[PDB]
């Protein structure tokens, strides 16, 4: 996951879970790149699946 | 199973919209984008209990698919969670409403515009869609969204999320009624 086109004003809500670096599970990869945006890019990914 | 109950497709978890019928043919319709390119649909996450397969699908510019039912015994109640469906609306400016999903349950608000335009990005643009500030997050996707015993929308996309509050997009049900010539029950 490449989150550069990022940040997205709207993300679809189907669920692919993805682990982030702050051990929070992330919905899909619209939320968790939005998340890694907000984060200012501090925000990496963990691993695929939940956390 | 009923509106707003986890489906799995090969690829994630959706929620099923409404189930609706032609003849005697029973099908779900769930968002397009959790249609798109998946075939087969079932009730768990183990894959064991199938539902159907996918009959069509309309995603990006609308928001809608439909999966037709092969499971014979599986109950498929007109029904959000216990709620009763009668019929669908159009949904206006100001009107109360309500959604459940599979992952953050019923959830209620109003429609704040219509005919709006959403950009997920990518060329996956959709028209035409109902605005509101009803909370959604991942899993919610093609839930129902209604009002009373009316059916009025599928969950699409949208911000935020349900504990800081969001807004929520909704394709509209009566376009996809019509697309397949189906009808809630």
């Amino acid at each position: 996951v490449d989150c550069s086109e990022y940040p997205k004003p709207a993300c679809t809500f189907e669920y692919r879970p993805l682990c982030g670096s702050d051990n929070k599970t992330y919905g899909n990869k619209c939320n968790f790149c939005n998340a890694v945006v907000e984060s200012n890019g501090t925000l990496t990914l963990s691993h695929f699946g939940k956390c | 199973i009923s509106g707003g109950d986890a489906i799995y497709s090969s690829t994630g978890r959706c929620s099923l919209g409404f189930n609706v019928r032609s003849g005697s043919t029973y099908y779900f319709l769930t968002a397009g984008h959790c249609t798109d390119g998946a075939t087969t649909w079932w009730a768990n996450s183990a894959r064991t209990t199938v539902l159907g397969t996918t009959s069509g699908s309309s995603f990006p510019n609308n928001d809608y698919g439909i999966v037709r039912y092969t499971n014979t015994t599986i109950p498929k109640d007109g029904t959000v969670g216990g709620q009763d469906i009668t019929s669908a609306a159009n949904a206006t400016v100001g009107m109360a409403v309500t959604r459940r999903g599979s992952t953050t349950g019923t959830h209620s608000g109003s429609v704040t515009a219509l005919n709006a335009t959403v950009n997920y990005g990518g060329g996956d643009v959709v028209y035409g869609m109902i605005r509101t500030n009803v909370c959604a997050e991942p899993g919610d996707s093609g839930g129902p969204l209604y009002s009373g015993t009316r059916a009025i929308g599928l969950t699409s996309g949208g911000s935020g999320n349900c504990s800081s509050g969001g807004t929520t997009f909704f394709q509209p049900v009566t376009e996809a009624l019509s697309a397949y010539g189906v009808s809630v029950y």
